[PDB]
RNA sequence: AUAUUGGCGAGAGACCGAUAGCGAACAAGUACAGUGAUGGAAAGAUGAAAAGAACUUUGAAAAGAGAGUGAAAAAGUACGUGAAAUUGUUGAAAGGGAAGGGCAUUUGAUCAGAC
RNA sequence: GGAAUACUGCCAGCUGGGACUGAGGACUGCGACGUAAGUCAAGGAUGCUGGCAUAAUGGUUAUAUGCCGCCCGUCUUGAAACACGGACCAAGGAGUCUAACGUCUAUGCGAGUGUUUGGGUGUAAAACCCAUACGCGUAAUGAAAGUGAACGUAGGUUGGGG
RNA sequence: GCCCUGAAAAUGGAUGGCGCUCAAGCGUGUUACCUAUACUCUACCGUCAGGGUUGAUAUGAUGCCCUGACGAGUAGGCAGGCGUGGAGGUCAGUGACGAAGCCUAGACCGUAAGGUCGGGUCGAACGGCCUCUAGUGCAGAUCUUGGUGGUAGUAGCAAAUA
RNA sequence: UUGGCGGAAAGGCCUUGGGUGCUUGCUGGCGAAUUGCAAUGUCAUUUUGCGUGGGGAUAAAUCAUUUGUAUACGACUUAGA
């Protein structure tokens, strides 16, 4: 036989399409697919890597964090693309004007990028203006950020959120917590 | 009647009949693994019966194919013979055992006229008979 | 539907085969025949009779007389592998052969109606023999027989049938 | 305005379909057991209609054989369909302290594709 | 003094016999022989011929013969066991529903979100429509009284897809 | 060194047996030979990986095609499937010119779960596909209810005078 | 056909004498094909049933009945024209 030096038949840790059903989104896949074959341009297989994504990790990109990555300096004329949900941010005031292209946009949202003179596009418009996708941005939310993982590698002296239904000064804050009470974690 | 096709190898023959079908009359003919800790047939010991896995897989190219060198696609009613109009070298129209000996002849005769193979042309048409 | 209707169904064009490369060249017998020699055949209706060896025709047969006015073997074809050929030898010089080709020999037409018609129901329907190849028969023999009047013994030789005895182990024995 | 596994009256159902569903689809809280408190079953389907087999014959008689009713008696009040264990008859086969199975072929039986 | 032979090794030296396989299906490639057109053993089998079409080949099945094959389930380091259950057959027969939750995935909307307690209406337990609240979220932290998140383009450094 | 004495166990008895004595014994050496699911080569099945292609140009983009590697498995995890009762949709599906059920060392499809046809019986309803739902798959539990064997034409049918 | 020999399981072995076929010891004359280029290309020896023609011979056993030298029952042993 064989002396095997690695796992045999091991099925590489990537999704290789989306788990939705949705149609629109597959037809997206369609589009993108082709491009991340018949051209070069690295950009076009990181959509398409990025289509695939289960929601946890295509998190809200802001208004605001688009603006943010505006007033980088020489990106003032780029197209900025959001493969997820762009949302609203009333925190910021005054808006650039620019594109954005995404896969999705709240209502505030549009308002807020159309009020400042820009525009909204979807990532096929983005595919006709920018088949390389020439001077485009491409932007990522925030994944660490969300909840559940507060909760992640809980042990001792690890500063981690102990899962827990309803908080008051009853609830796990007494022995353990502090050295009054036995020791502290 | 048909497109030219490789040889067909079915590779095994046998049926595959549960350890056991045959000593006890409460146990079946059809297949169905041991699971047990000390059985025999599970670890494969010399002697005793195959067990099906994949490795007896048919050859792609003939799979389905009947001896004649064709599909058989089953046809209730005249409706659906025509369907397989331009398949007629490929799918061999079986008929529905269920319809009746009236209905029959003509399905035949209307696939006599389309020139498809039908793989069991005496019916209760022959017990007309 | 009896059965839903498939979504495919495959193309029925018959493709073409690719173009192969095998060329027919001359087959090449093996080193001990020679147009002349004496062969044993060791198959057939005439098998066991010992014959002689006069041309090689192109689809890789023997062509062969025995000759037939001695042991009556026909002119015929032999295959090449059928045979075992002797280390004795007679002059196939002056005999002419250079008529007899493949076309010569071609069985007459059979026809599927009639050798299921006349076949089965009449049994005692009887076999005739063209009036050409018997005098092409002849002729071959008369260049053929007189040769054989050369040697000692020969005449009886080839009448007499070849066989195996006790003891004989066919890959001592030389021939 | 809230409750409601009881009582009376209605309406339903992605519920069960006679070893299920109430214990109980039927003369069931019956028959039957126990001193008693209690315990507590089995058991639905001939056919559209009994038209449920006159009459002949054999037997002491049940019955049998014919006959006839019937679309059907391969529906005969042992009754729709009628599985398996198990059993009888006929047929085929084999058999020196078990039988049965796997690999391969002979012999016999048997059968599809063929066009 | 002169050779020969054995032994070990090489040949992009030559030839005879034998058995198994024939995948693929237009053409694309690498080559070879050629003065030349072209041919070839060069990215996988074709050419010639015979018998039979008819139970013959093949399939199934009974049987014989060679060789192999302990009785399944189960606990056990170890079961053919002188360990346990199993005479036989049919029907029944064992990870379910709910309250609250975790990770993951899907869908909606998104700094918000959740109509269905209730009200409106209705082809009536459906479907459709809706006010105010309330839940969870947008702020933490302390036992508490209590306080409550921009020196800087929301900072510097090192990587970092694009 | 070999061989012998030393050397005694209970049913009959075990270099596996037969039997072998310049061996068919022991020591050694040289070749030839037999044979595994191992190795090599080819075909086919599946899995994984890397890659090509709807560019206007018929019938699957979860598709077609190319190349390579790999394949033991209890407890256990995941994936694709077959089967059953009911539900929404659909084939203007099948059916008294025979629906379902049962029978069949008759045929075909599938690695298999099973599916499909033919014949016999039978007499009123029933399937394919896309989805929904579950009281959803049996060989075992000294399982539960019913039915039936071997045992077996056997044990037995013998107190109280006839 | 004349004689002999063979009891280990002899079922055969020699021999006299004539009849009859063949004789490749030698010398000749005719025939053979087409079974189509190979297909065992069938010839052997075992029983058993019928059929023609001739020779031949012309019985027993069991049950039932019966004895008791025997006996669980069969079996054994006797007798009966
Ligand atoms: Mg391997
Ligand atoms: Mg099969
Ligand atoms: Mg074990
Ligand atoms: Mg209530
Ligand atoms: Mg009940
Ligand atoms: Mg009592
Ligand atoms: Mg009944
Ligand atoms: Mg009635
Ligand atoms: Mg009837
Ligand atoms: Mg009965
Ligand atoms: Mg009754
Ligand atoms: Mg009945
Ligand atoms: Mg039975
Ligand atoms: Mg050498
Ligand atoms: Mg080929
Ligand atoms: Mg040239
Ligand atoms: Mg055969
Ligand atoms: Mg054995
Ligand atoms: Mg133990
Ligand atoms: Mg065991
Ligand atoms: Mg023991
Ligand atoms: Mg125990
Ligand atoms: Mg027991
Ligand atoms: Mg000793
Ligand atoms: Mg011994
Ligand atoms: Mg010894
Ligand atoms: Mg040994
Ligand atoms: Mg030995
Ligand atoms: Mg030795
Ligand atoms: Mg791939
Ligand atoms: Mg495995
Ligand atoms: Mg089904
Ligand atoms: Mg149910
Ligand atoms: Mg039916
Ligand atoms: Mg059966
Ligand atoms: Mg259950
Ligand atoms: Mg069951
Ligand atoms: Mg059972
Ligand atoms: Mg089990
Ligand atoms: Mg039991
Ligand atoms: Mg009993
Ligand atoms: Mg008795
Ligand atoms: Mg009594
Ligand atoms: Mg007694
Ligand atoms: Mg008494």
């Amino acid at each position: 036989g064989i002396d095997h030096t690695s796992k045999q038949h091991k099925r590489s840790g990537h999704r290789t399409a989306p788990k939705s059903d949705n149609v629109y989104l597959k037809l997206l896949v369609k589009l993108y697919t082709f491009l991340a074959r018949r051209t070069d341009a690295p950009f076009n297989k990181v959509v398409l890597k990025a289509l695939f994504l289960s929601k946890i990790n295509r998190p809200p990109v802001s208004v605001s964090r688009i603006a943010r990555a505006l007033k980088q300096e020489g990106a003032a004329n780029k197209t900025v693309v959001v493969v997820g949900t762009v949302t609203d941010d009333a925190r910021i005031f005054e808006f650039p004007k620019t594109t954005v292209a995404a896969l999705r946009f709240t209502a505030g949202a549009r308002a807020k990028i159309v009020k400042a003179g820009g525009e909204c596009i979807t990532l096929d418009q983005l595919a006709v203006r920018a088949p390389k996708g020439q001077n485009t941005l491409i932007l990522r939310g925030p994944r660490n950020s969300r909840e559940a993982v507060r909760h992640f590698g809980m042990g001792p002296h690890k500063g981690k959120a102990p899962r827990i239904l309803s908080t008051g000064r009853k609830f796990e804050r007494a022995r353990g917590r502090r050295r009054s009470k036995g020791f502290k974690v | 009647a048909s497109l030219p096709h490789p040889k067909i190898v079915k590779k095994h023959t046998k049926k595959f009949k549960r350890h056991h079908s045959d000593r006890y009359h409460r146990v079946a003919e059809n297949w169905r693994k041991q699971k047990g800790i000390d059985s025999v047939v599970r670890r494969r010991f010399r002697g005793n019966i195959s067990q099906p896995k994949i490795g007896y897989g048919s050859n792609k190219k003939t799979k389905f194919l009947s001896p004649s060198g064709h599909k058989t696609f089953l046809v209730a009613n005249v409706k659906d013979l025509e369907t397989l109009t331009m398949h007629t070298k490929t799918y061999a129209a079986e008929i529905a055992h269920n319809i009746s000996a009236k209905n029959r002849v003509v399905i035949l005769a209307r696939a006599k006229a389309l020139g498809i193979k039908v793989t069991n042309p005496k019916g209760r048409l022959a017990l007309e008979a | 539907s009896a059965q839903k209707a498939p979504k495919w169904y495959p193309s029925e064009d018959v493709a073409a085969l690719k173009k192969t490369r095998k060329a027919a060249r001359p087959q090449k017998l093996r080193a001990s025949l020679v147009p002349g020699t004496v062969l044993i055949l060791l198959a057939g209706r005439f098998r066991g009779k010992r014959v002689v060896y006069l041309k090689h025709l192109e689809d890789n047969t023997l062509l062969i007389s025995g000759p037939f006015k001695v042991n009556g073997v026909p002119l015929r074809r032999v295959n090449a592998r059928y045979v075992i050929a002797t280390s004795t030898k007679v002059s196939v010089e002056g005999v002419n052969v250079e008529k007899f080709n493949v076309e010569y020999f071609a069985k007459e037409x059979x026809x599927x109606x009639x050798x299921x018609x006349x076949x089965x129901x009449x049994x005692x329907x009887x076999k005739e023999i063209k009036a050409e190849r018997v005098e092409d028969q002849k002729v071959v023999d008369k260049a053929l027989i007189a040769e054989i009047k050369k040697t000692p013994l020969l005449k009886q030789y080839l009448s007499a049938s070849f066989s195996l005895k006790n003891g004989d182990k066919p890959h001592m024995l030389k021939f």
